[PDB]
RNA sequence: AUACUUACCUUAAGAUAUCAGAGGAGAGUCCUACUGAUCAAACAUGCGCUUCCAAUAGUAGAAGGACGUUAAGCAUUUAUCAUUGAACUAUAAUUGUUCAUUGAAGUCAUUGAUGCAAACUCCUUGGUCACACACACAUACGGCGCGGAAGGCGUG
RNA sequence: UCUAGAAAGGUAUGUCUAAAGU
């Protein structure tokens, strides 16, 4: 059956699986961590997020703004 | 609502499942084919001649 | 463009031939990967040290915001008149002219006619029981008939029959006005 | 208060829409611009095209488009190691608000 | 408002060009009112390298949706 | 709604013990019969118990690995059984309506006059008059030619092709009621 | 399970840091309030273009569409 | 050409607009429809551009001649996100008095059409 | 407050609209649409040279300024002069108001005043 | 809501050869199967020109509606009924 | 035309110019074939208002095109990489150089593409009107014929 | 506690029934 995208994001939330979030292309950073929550706008909150460029810094618990996500992969 | 301009018949709340079923209705297809045959026939059959600019 | 997916008979889809395909001419702008507004937008803490002083020494005091104070004037008017209406509205055991006998016997009738008389108001109210006192209310600033009155019946069961009868029937037909009736409410 | 923030915006009525806008200006993030409109302090705006402006705010709006006065634009330009600083004075100005980044309030 | 008409493209392989430059292939499973899509077994067509066991593409950055399968 | 973020908000808010009357357990097992017939002409109204997706995917997890709660099965079987027996009564009413057409009075007297007209070469005359009476019964059929769809109870016909039948059999009514009959056959085999 | 709107309601009067998406210019300070569109006023703010503190800003207002991540700070 | 000062885009139907867009392209075509989002329907439009090579000739310092690529497109509809400005170029094929005559004649024909349709469906 | 209802009151006033590209439009303002679609009558389109020797102007806006068609050709700088331009709303960065106008009568919002008074 | 003449005209061209250029530069051209209300189109048996010119072929494509720059419908839809200015609708239901 | 069967579906809210005054209906609202001013539209009707409207006393001419020809015009500039073999300058994923295998994908075009200039041919458009074949002008030029197209401004 | 009566159509579809000669 059809698995809607908010259901897949909530699945990623509920099994606490580590995701990797691709941002806009000319920004140049990807963020890796576990999704804790979201809204209807696809803005997400991540716990123990580590950004990497294209070994990277730790960020703590960020609110990634949902205007900027391209792709959320596990 | 919706209104089939070719058909000349109204319709209730414009849902794509009603509208798409109208747009492949056999009677709508006859009305549309008549409309476009007549409009192509009118633009072929219309002899518009250039205005005459008679010099002395 | 030889065999058609269109429902119309091949006759009708000879009419809907497109134009020939569009010629290819190379693009003149930035591709979709490289499209961005300018990054390297520099900071703003540079401005606050030097250039802010060169702004303030040129324009030391700002212009008056007069449309703002027109809004301020209407807001002071609303607040002030609310305070005065509250003061005069708050300040019935010290109204004398409503200080007759027990209150359940006193019926309130309002929207009474402007040119009416206390005698014909008495004749109307007496039909539902004996009245003890009447007092039509007049404006204390100038004695325009206020259109409301106080009618004291001898008993509260007699008073509530006048309310029932002459109040629920659309208004007691007095002179040329319909005066609805209820309890004293004070 | 809580009743207008908690609900979605399509369930409010018209008096609650206007009450919500007044609440959002008076107790919110645009209260910075409102305090600078009343208290006459100069603001420093960094537009998106790397022009910084410095002005006073005569009026604002829910979109952050604003009518300024005594505008002093300040931008920098360069091609390589050559670099200059430029300045333009505009008297009265309407700024379409989709280009703003950071409104600042001078101490 | 109006769901996109991707009832034909369900459970098939699909090649979509993310954001201009990039290009991703995968097995489509779900979609929403905005065109954000969720596709199983995503492999970024470049020597190509695979993304992960599930992805969810925000539909702001889909340009076209080519269907590799029969449909 | 009108803006798409409003509808998206509606969906995520309805996404975000597990017992009691608050949750329609019949939907929780699957395919609530007041949900499968919402818009159609056999509409029951609204499902009284609320439906919610967080509970449903928690049930998907629970019957994936945890356990099964058979009180949910017996409640669903009660609701399913009362609806299926009610529509069995209604298809009985529909074929009763075919019978009541078939035993109509003036048609029975007309076929009685033609069957008294049916009364070697005597057999050839009787067979010609009986084929005329067979065509009279078929003329009564050509007024109707109705069979009854055995699942949904609605009328059908055989003179019609397979394709307009295929137009019928992918309905909201017929797919919903096929799903009801299939869960009833499954639960009556499994409980017996 | 914390959504973004209660997260940002929880960060009021705490030292947070937003990151503008342009030049990695992050601003950090004490968040006074938030909007429904996630406009955010800060207070006692600092900026960092690339770890280069150009100064301390008094009161800033950072527009909704610009901010890339908002993060809590120790 | 001179266009009336109070003439919005609703009034310029059947003019020959010259719609600029976000890329330097220009669609010289006859307007016949528009919308709330301002996405026009141009009748016979000709998408022009100035190439990357001849763009040096426009750079600030007889006349200057630029060779543009006229590419004929028949009955486009535009997407309104792209439009940047519209400039009127040419007046219509008809006058104003002739459009008045033709509009009264079309409305008369429509009212006769609805009269016959009503009196036919009542019969 | 919606501040476009301020811009509707400026009629027949010369403004100098800065666009998002960089090109500035100078003409008689006219009926402004509710989404800020400005209509200017007698415009003098121009595109400012960057006033550094090595630097470049906007290429897209330069080709656009030629393809308005009415570029007065023999002049040196990118100045095109035409009548009736119709600027789409989302492309105007800032509008330089005339100096002579009285803001203290223009910025009085009638609908806001009505909504504060009637409630 | 209401759609107006351009999106309704795009709905009038379901079935015929259209030619559309996306905002990334590409040009697709085929029979238009299903358009939608947000100019979200499908196209069958298309001839797909990449931006630098390399033309390929692909069976169906579903562009996002937001990426379209123009759509070139056939010529005869100039005579479509929705362009008629003085229309006389009979009666509501 | 009539009848029955089945499928699909059953509606975002509010308003119709503003300001101001007078009057009235139980502080604000509502109303006035009430009154002024402002704005807007239509219809008329005007300006010594501005711009434009093609030879026959000749075989011409203006504006716009050609997705027309000369024309393979004249001048430039391009045509995939790897693994190896034989040799090989050589920081590279033997790059450079000749020949081959194998391997990725691979718009066509090289009579092309880009720049420059000319000539010839062919389309579409209009008052091809009326009077005249003439000695004007510093306040530079009777703008003092009938119309038509487009805009400006004023009144009813 | 302030009195619950759900629509009635539209389009699409097949089949029956029928109306025509020279
Ligand atoms: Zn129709
Ligand atoms: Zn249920
Ligand atoms: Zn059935």
């Amino acid at each position: 059956a059809m698995v809607p995208p908010i259901n897949c994001i909530f699945n990623f939330l509920q099994q606490q699986t580590p995701v990797t979030i691709w941002l806009f292309e000319q920004i140049g950073i990807r963020i890796k961590g576990k999704i804790v929550g979201f809204d209807e706008f696809m803005n997400v909150v991540i716990d123990e997020a580590v950004e990497i460029p294209v070994k990277g810094t730790p960020l703590g618990k960020i609110l990634l703004k949902g205007d900027n996500i391209t792709l959320i992969t596990s | 609502r919706y209104y089939c301009e070719y058909c000349h018949s109204y319709l209730t709340h414009d849902t794509l499942s009603v509208r798409k079923s109208h747009l492949v209705g056999k009677n709508h297809l006859r009305i549309t084919a008549d409309y476009y045959r007549n409009k192509a026939r009118d633009i072929i059959n219309k002899h518009n001649h250039k205005r005459r600019h008679i010099g002395k | 463009m030889n065999y058609n997916l269109s429902k119309y008979p091949d006759d009708v889809s000879r009419l809907f031939k497109p134009r020939p395909p569009l010629s290819y001419k190379r693009p003149t702008d930035y591709p979709y990967a490289k499209r961005q507004t300018n990054p390297n937008i520099t900071g703003v803490a540079n401005l606050l040290s030097t250039s802010l002083k060169h702004y303030m020494e040129e324009f030391p005091e700002g212009s008056p915001n007069n449309h703002l104070q027109r809004y301020e004037d209407i807001k002071l008017s609303k607040i002030k008149n609310a305070q005065l209406l509250d003061r005069r509205l708050q300040n019935p055991n010290v109204d004398p002219h409503i200080k007759d006998t027990d209150p359940y016997r006193t019926i309130f009738i309002g929207r009474l006619p402007y040119d009416l008389d206390e005698i014909e108001l008495q004749k109307y109210f007496v039909k539902f029981g004996e009245i003890e006192k009447i007092r039509i209310v007049k404006d204390k600033i100038t004695q325009k008939s206020k259109g409301y009155a106080f009618i004291v019946f001898k008993d509260p069961i007699s008073s509530k029959m006048a309310f029932k009868e002459i109040g629920v029937h659309r208004g007691i037909q007095i002179k040329d006005r319909i005066c609805i009736v209820d309890i004293e409410r004070g | 208060s809580s009743q207008i923030i908690d609900r979605p915006k399509h369930e409010l009525s018209r008096a609650e829409l206007e009450e919500l806008e007044e609440f959002e200006f008076k107790h919110g993030p645009m209260s910075l611009i409102n305090d600078a409109m009343v208290t006459r302090t100069p603001v420093i705006i960094s537009l998106r095209n790397n022009h910084k402006i410095i002005a006073r705010v005569k009026a604002f709006d829910r979109h952050c488009n604003m009518v300024l006065e005594n505008v002093k634009e300040l931008w920098t330009e360069k091609k390589g190691k050559n670099v200059i600083n430029r300045e333009r004075f505009i008297s009265k100005l309407f700024l379409r608000g989709d280009s703003v980044i950071v409104v600042l309030k001078t101490p | 408002v109006s769901t996109p008409e991707l009832k034909k493209y369900m459970d098939k392989k699909i090649l979509l060009n993310i954001n201009g430059s990039r290009k991703v292939a995968g097995i489509l499973r779900g979609y929403d009112i905005f065109l954000n899509v969720v596709l199983d077994d995503a492999m970024e067509i470049n020597n190509n390298h695979q993304l992960g066991l599930q992805t969810v593409i925000r539909g702001n950055s889909i340009i076209s949706l080519e269907a590799l399968d029969a449909i | 709604m009108s803006t798409p973020a409003a509808e998206q908000r509606k969906l995520v808010e309805q996404l975000m013990g597990l017992h009691d009357p608050k949750i329609c357990k019949s939907y929780l097992v699957g395919e609530c019969p007041y949900d499968l017939f919402q818009g159609t002409k056999q509409s029951l109204g609204k499902c009284p118990q609320m439906h919610l997706t967080k509970h449903k995917i928690q049930y998907e997890r629970e019957v994936k690995q945890g356990k099964t709660f058979p009180e949910f099965e017996r409640e669903y079987l009660a609701i399913l059984s009362r609806f299926v027996n009610e529509c069995n009564g209604q298809i009985s009413v529909a074929l009763q309506n075919l019978k009541h057409t078939a035993e109509e009075r003036m048609k029975i007297q007309q076929v009685t006059e033609e069957l008294d007209v049916l009364d070697l070469i005597s057999k050839r005359k009787e067979v010609a008059k009986r084929v005329r009476n067979i065509t009279e019964n078929v003329g009564q059929s050509a007024q109707q030619k109705l069979q009854v769809c055995e699942v949904c109870g609605a009328y059908l016909s055989r003179l019609d092709t397979d394709r307009r039948l295929a137009d019928h059999f992918l309905g909201k009514i017929h797919l919903g009621y096929v799903k009801m009959r299939e869960d009833y056959d499954r639960l009556m085999k499994n409980n017996r | 399970p914390v959504n973004p709107k209660p997260f940002l309601k929880g960060l009021v009067n705490h030292r947070v840091g937003v990151k503008l998406k342009f030049n990695s210019t992050e601003y950090r300070g004490t968040l006074v309030s938030t909007d429904n569109y996630f406009n955010l006023q800060l207070n006692e703010a600092e900026e960092f273009v690339a770890g280069v503190s150009h100064g301390t800003l008094g009161e800033i207002f950072i527009r909704c569409n610009n901010v890339l991540y908002i993060r809590e700070l120790p | 050409i001179q266009v009336a000062h109070s003439s919005r885009l609703a009034n310029l139907i059947d003019y020959k607009l010259r719609v600029l867009t976000q890329d330097g392209r220009v669609y010289i075509g006859q307007l016949m429809a528009f919308d709330k989002h301002m996405n026009l329907v141009l009748n016979e439009c000709i998408e022009e551009r100035v190439p990357k090579t001849q763009l040096d000739k426009l750079r600030p310092r007889t006349t200057l001649n630029i060779k543009v690529e006229k590419r004929v497109l028949g009955l486009t509809i535009l997407r309104g996100e792209q439009i940047l400005s519209t400039v009127v170029e040419d007046k219509p094929l008809l006058s104003k008095k002739e459009r008045l005559v033709r509009d009264k004649k079309e409305k008369k024909q429509a009212q006769k059409q609805t009269k016959l349709r009503k009196e036919k469906e009542k019969k | 407050m919606k501040l476009v209802n301020f811009l509707k009151k400026l009629r027949n006033e010369q403004v100098t609209i800065e666009l998002k590209n960089g090109t500035t439009v100078w003409g008689t303002l006219q009926s402004v649409s509710p989404q800020m679609n400005a209509i200017l009558t007698d415009v003098k389109l121009t595109l400012p040279q960057p006033r550094l020797n090595k630097l470049n102007s906007n290429g897209i806006a330069m080709a656009s300024l030629y393809l308005t068609g009415g570029q007065q050709p023999t002049a040196s700088d990118n100045i095109a002069s035409l009548q009736y331009i119709n600027i789409r709303g989302n492309t105007i960065r800032q509008i330089i108001l005339p100096d002579s106008l009285n803001l203290d009568s223009l910025l009085v919002d009638q609908k806001q005043l009505n909504s504060l008074r009637r409630s | 809501t209401m759609n107006g003449i351009p999106v309704k005209l795009l709905n009038e061209a379901q079935g015929h050869i259209v030619s559309l250029e996306l905002t990334t530069g590409a040009t697709y051209r085929g029979k238009l199967v299903e358009s939608e209300d947000s100019m979200n189109v499908q196209l069958r048996d298309v001839i797909a020109t990449e931006p630098q010119g390399a033309v390929t072929h692909m069976d169906q494509i579903f562009v996002r509606g937001s990426q379209i720059k123009f759509i070139v419908v056939p010529d005869l839809l100039k005579n479509a009924p929705l362009f008629k200015k003085n229309s006389s609708r009979p009666m509501p239901p």
